């Protein structure tokens, strides 16, 4: 169908609502394949969450995982 | 010790498959070869241009025509190769500068983190910093930051202090933890309790002016000898 | 204060140079593929704006939120942590402070991160730093209670911990007239935002002249 | 590139002071660095050292 965006109007896609980490940038916070079709959605910001913080709550590590990562 | 060997080989296994399965995963190279190919290819593709002339190629326009009237054909078609060729230099003398800023960051971190072990974070992989190894490159270099990634953490009750016999104890390196019956001094990156002795331990003042006391008995390894 | 980006400007060739006629689009042809160059170099360094914003902010794994309660020793943060009326009030005062076209060929195209979602970033960004410190920077986030955090922060200058434990108090109040200042010095004194502003004066400078050219 | 220069310079303080705690004399505010905020601002970022 026609999606319209700050960046501009987007037809050939379809638009949904739930988001992912994005692989084609459009702009204004839309990225675009899935499910046989060109999707477009808002960027997922990254996973949530809210730490339990509190004024007398420290969390030490156990255990350790030792990783090698190029550059 | 055992665990550690075990962790890093199936770490440096795994980026070895990781690295060979996964295609374009050295884009960074790959991608200064295109641009440099690119800026050639489109200069090559600039000598079949008029830019005016009547001929492109040279020889057929200075095989076919007197000159004074070749002459002002051959400025045009010289004007516009030189402009083509100065624009060429100047994206490299672009490309060459940003190269070098990238050759002297590789410079810096293989200075400071091969040769070293850098306190500097995320600046040699996600995580605390062990060491690191160049590798060779194309044209350029990969480096396998080894760090440390903690995991499993849990949670635990915290004071500042703890005031025993009227003086406030605040531990040398590490935090008072407590798992809720009794209370030790972990260091703050690994759990790893101990008793809490005067020897881990320093005094300074009372134990009424600093928020978030907790009472406990601090452990004498002076004493039980005497007896 | 530091600059981390520009405006994407992309131009168009033959709407700059001809626009809507072929006979001049026709003679720019043979001077062969100048502007597919030009366009080309616009087109690069357009992303790399966004690479830049990518690599500046986007450094957080997941986004963190602050807990509900504010309760951090008697430090205030309230004067820099985001507001659920609009940003926090530090960001509002940039971003009135800073004085920020569209005619033939000449078009900006967006960025990829909108305002809000640089906002949530860095909302992330201090939220995480309030509530573990650098630890969600190695590996997952430790809670840990932040006069605790300042003390270990004081450990690490040469100054043993207990300096802060004795001292909390003073401690708060010095942090908390510090960033009252900060806010009042950005609220009242101008022309402190120079660095920011002399790149858009630039970018606007360059492209009133490059318009100028066509007359 | 001096656009890139700043954001790889502004990249590097905001992983070094904000992710952590920065030793390195004069890199992040006058004095003994301890912890800092980053700002979000119109075309840049800004730090509260
Ligand atoms: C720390 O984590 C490591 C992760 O490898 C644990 O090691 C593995 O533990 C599982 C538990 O079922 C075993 O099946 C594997 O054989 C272990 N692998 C190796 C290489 O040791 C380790 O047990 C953890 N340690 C603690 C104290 O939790
Ligand atoms: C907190 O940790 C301590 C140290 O292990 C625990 O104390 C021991 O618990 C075992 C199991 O009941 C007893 O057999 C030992 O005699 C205890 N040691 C002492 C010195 O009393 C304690 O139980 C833990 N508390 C909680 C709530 O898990
Ligand atoms: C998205 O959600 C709204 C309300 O939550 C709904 O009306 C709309 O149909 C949804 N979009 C799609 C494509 O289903
Ligand atoms: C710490 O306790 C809180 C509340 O009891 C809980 O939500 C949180 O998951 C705990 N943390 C861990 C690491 O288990
Ligand atoms: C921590 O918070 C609780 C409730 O918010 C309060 O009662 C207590 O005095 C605080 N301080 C400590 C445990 O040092
Ligand atoms: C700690 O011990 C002192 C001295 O007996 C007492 O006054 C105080 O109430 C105790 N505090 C707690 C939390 O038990
Ligand atoms: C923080 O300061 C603001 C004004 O500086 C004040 O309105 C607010 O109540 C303070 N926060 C707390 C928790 O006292």
């Amino acid at each position: 169908n026609v999606f319209q965006t700050r960046a501009g109007c987007l037809i050939g896609a379809e638009h949904v609502n739930n988001s992912y980490e994005c692989d084609i940038p459009i702009g204004a916070g839309i990225c675009a394949v899935a499910s046989q079709s060109i999707i477009a959605y808002t960027m997922s910001l990254g996973a949530e969450n809210s730490v339990a913080y509190s004024n007398n709550s420290i969390a030490i590590p156990t255990n350790f995982t030792i990783s090698v990562t190029t550059e | 010790q055992k665990l550690i060997a075990n962790q890093f080989n199936s770490a440096i296994g795994k980026i070895q498959d990781s690295l060979s399965s996964t295609p374009s995963a050295l884009g960074k190279l790959q991608d200064v070869v295109n641009q440099n190919a690119q800026a050639l290819n489109t200069l090559v593709k600039q000598l079949s241009s008029n830019f005016g002339a009547i001929s492109s190629v040279l020889n057929d326009i200075l095989s076919r025509l007197d000159p004074p009237e070749a002459e002002v054909q051959i400025d045009r078609l010289i004007t516009g190769r030189l402009q083509s060729l100065q624009t060429y230099v100047t994206q490299q003398l672009i490309r060459a500068a940003e190269i070098r800023a990238s050759a002297n960051l590789a410079a810096t971190k293989m200075s400071e983190c091969v040769l070293g072990q850098s306190k500097r974070v995320d600046f040699c992989g996600k995580g605390y910093h062990l060491m690191s190894f160049p590798q060779s490159a194309p044209h350029g270099v990969v480096f396998l930051h080894v760090t440390y990634v903690p995991a499993q953490e849990k949670n635990f009750t915290t004071a500042p202090a703890i005031c025993h016999d009227g003086k406030a104890h605040f531990p040398r390196e590490g935090v008072f933890v407590s798992n809720g019956t009794h209370w030790f001094v972990t260091q703050r990156n690994f759990y790893e309790p101990q008793i809490i002795t005067t020897d881990n331990t320093f005094v300074s003042g009372n134990c009424d002016v600093v928020i978030g006391i907790v009472n406990n008995t601090v452990y004498d390894p002076l004493q039980p000898e005497l007896d | 204060i530091l600059p981390v980006s520009m405006t994407k400007t992309s131009v168009d060739c033959t709407m700059y140079i001809c626009g809507d006629s072929t006979e001049c689009s026709n003679l720019l042809l043979q001077y062969g593929s100048f502007c597919t160059q030009l366009n080309r170099a616009l087109t690069g360094i357009a992303v790399e704006q966004d690479k830049n914003t990518q690599e500046v902010f986007a450094q957080v794994k997941q986004i963190y939120k602050t807990p509900p309660i504010k309760d951090f020793g008697g430090f205030n943060f309230s004067q820099i942590l985001p507001d659920p009326s609009k940003r926090s009030p530090i960001e509002d005062l940039l971003f009135n402070k800073v004085t920020l076209q569209k005619f033939n060929g000449l078009t900006v195209l967006p960025p990829l991160l909108t305002d809000e979602m640089i906002a949530q970033y860095t909302s992330a960004l201090l939220a995480g730093t309030i509530t573990s410190g650098w630890t969600f920077g190695a590996g997952p986030a430790l809670q840990i209670p932040f006069p605790m955090q300042m003390a270990y922060r004081f450990n690490g200058i040469g100054v043993t911990q207990n300096v802060l434990y004795e001292n909390q108090k003073l401690i708060a109040n010095q942090f908390n007239s510090a960033i009252g200042k900060i806010q009042d010095s950005l609220s009242s004194t101008p022309s402190a935002l120079g660095k920011l502003q002399d790149v858009v004066n630039q970018n606007a400078q360059a492209l009133n002249t490059l318009v100028k050219q066509l007359s």
